[PDB]
DNA sequence: GGCTGCGTACGTGCGGGTCGT
DNA sequence: CACGACCCGCACGTACGCAGC
């Protein structure tokens, strides 16, 4: 019993001061600037006072300057589009205006769309994009790595490696970068990724000279190894 | 002091009558229909006051119809001042429930961190809502839902779309199925890409992953187990022969009804590139 | 110190609401 | 479609503190 009471007491004390702080909020949000403090009625009336100072286009600059991009009444002939297309993909009513959209997307991009025209969502490629409707909108979104095994064994590389050095990946994938050590410390990437396995997950700067941080990665999830990223440059 | 009592109670009385008047009075000089105006709490006036008061001072139907999702818009404090009408399609609030107060307060918690460093100018992030829709019905019944946010800030504002939860599905897109730490369980996909879902089946995905990506692949991956679904950016990934492809992805994660246990993956799978560099 | 208007608080009984079973 | 179960907005009365013919 006592409970309900004390309860309500707090509860209400609460809502009052979560009115008050509205209250306050309000004060400073309209205009009547005064010496300081009015009392909350009189508060209120110059608050309905203001508002009898008195939409769509809003709306519109609104989704333009949350997505950056358009709109377009489409039949694939088009029969409308927005302005803001211009500050998007340019080409403003040149290849649309009345166009078909086909004449707009990537050659190879055609038939996805015709498959998508028998609500409706889609992804497009266009011309220099995430589009929804029933109409529609759209809007928009030295060094080289190198993937390794346990043991050192490639995986993947970044062909600006060819850049860097000189070489070309498939002569290097499957084959061991500890046999492309200069002999003299062929131990110490070894002793590197005899670190890199037990540093779970934190980097390790060697010297081969090129510079490389190699470390392991593991499994989000499962937390456990399949391969080292070692991004390795030049020095 | 029975005096002082007596016209103390009946000032106060005149005092609480112009209240109640400008309270419901203030409700009158709303943009609300007023089907639902003077229909409602007067703290609720409050809110909705200051609310759209902030959004006329900070500033056809075609546009807001072919998005999905709706409007949000945000200050420093995160007082969400404005909701579009199209909210009721989703979550299954109305606007007018939560038209300018917290966010935080809607938005599931060990989420709010999210918000305060992205209200620290281009924003692509996940939130955490509370849908109540399965039709609408109340709070605490109702249960976290998730989405995809794209925004930018003057004072911020943001698109809120929502995601396609593979309970309720629907020749460019294909799907897939895998375990928790991504070994594929069932497939389609050689059309556009190589490789045979006889040939993958049980393969870590992170190897046919481009390394360019796998950085941001594995924060939305982070997203995925932390959170309940997402939308990743644009994927680089490997063909059989070919080079790389660009790729985008809407996953899911399978939770065992019973108990609600953490079992499956199934991602949605959208490809936008052709296979570039054969050789 | 008297007594007043005057205003903002805290406490609470009561009508209308909604959830569980 | 009920009934007490409770939770809540909104009255309501009364309290404490400021000012001042």
């Amino acid at each position: 019993e006592r409970l309900a009471r004390e309860n309500h007491s707090e509860i209400e004390r609460r809502r009052r001061n979560k009115m008050t702080a509205y209250i306050t909020e309000l004060s400073d949000m309209v205009p009547t600037a005064l010496a300081r403090k009015p009392d909350k009625l009189t508060i209120l009336r110059m608050a309905v006072s203001h508002m009898k100072s008195l939409t769509d286009q809003e709306l519109k600059h609104l989704i333009l300057e949350a997505a950056d991009g358009f709109l377009f009444i489409v039949s694939g002939r088009v029969v409308y589009v927005s302005d803001s297309v211009t500050p998007v993909l340019n080409q403003p009513q040149s290849e649309w205006f009345g166009s078909t959209l086909y004449d707009q997307v990537h050659p190879d991009d055609v038939d996805k769309l015709r498959e998508q025209l028998s609500r409706r969502s889609f992804i497009c490629r266009m011309r220099c994009v995430h589009c929804t409707g029933y109409v529609a909108i759209g809007r928009l979104q030295t060094e080289f790595i190198s993937r390794h095994n346990i043991e050192g064994i490639f995986t993947f590389v970044d062909h600006r490696c060819v850049a860097t050095v000189g070489y070309q990946p498939q002569e290097l994938l499957g084959k061991n970068i500890v046999e492309f050590c200069h002999p003299e410390d062929q131990q110490l990437l070894r002793d590197s990724f005899q670190q890199v396995v037990k540093l779970k997950g934190q980097v390790l700067s060697v010297m081969f000279w090129m510079r490389t941080s190699s470390f392991t990665f593991q499994n989000p999830y499962s937390d456990e190894i399949e391969y080292i990223i070692c991004t390795n440059t030049n020095v | 002091s029975e005096r002082r009592k007596e016209k103390s109670r009946d000032a106060a009385r005149s005092r609480r009558s112009k209240e109640s008047e400008v309270f419901y009075e203030l409700a009158h000089q709303l943009p609300l229909p007023h089907n639902v105006s003077s229909h409602l709490d007067k703290a609720s006036v409050m809110r909705l006051t200051i609310s759209y008061l902030r959004v006329r001072k900070l500033l056809d139907c075609f546009y807001l119809k072919a998005l999905d999702g709706f409007v949000m818009v945000l200050t420093d404090d995160g007082d969400m001042v404005y909701i579009s009408d199209n909210v009721n399609k989703y979550m299954g609030l109305t606007q007018f429930e939560l038209t300018g107060h917290s966010v935080f307060d809607f938005t599931h918690p060990c989420d709010h961190e999210e918000m305060r460093e992205m209200l620290t100018t281009q924003r692509s992030f996940f939130l955490r809502m509370k849908c109540t829709l399965t039709r609408t019905m109340n709070i605490k019944s109702a249960t976290w839902k998730v989405l995809h946010c794209t925004g930018h800030i003057h004072c911020l504002v943001l698109i809120c779309e929502p995601i396609p939860h593979p309970s309720n599905i629907e020749s460019k897109t294909f799907l897939s199925r895998h375990s928790l730490d991504m070994k594929f369980s069932y497939c389609d996909i050689t059309e556009l890409m190589g490789y045979e879902p006889e040939e993958l089946l049980g393969r870590s995905i992170y190897e046919y992953y481009h390394a360019l990506d796998s950085d941001h692949l594995t924060k939305t991956h982070h997203d995925m187990f932390t959170k309940g679904q997402v939308t990743t950016g644009q994927y680089r990934m490997l063909a059989k022969r070919g080079g790389y492809v660009w790729v985008e992805t809407q996953a899911t994660v399978i939770y065992n009804t019973k108990n609600s246990q953490p079992q499956c993956i199934v991602c949605v799978n959208y490809v936008v590139s052709g296979i570039i560099q054969h050789d």
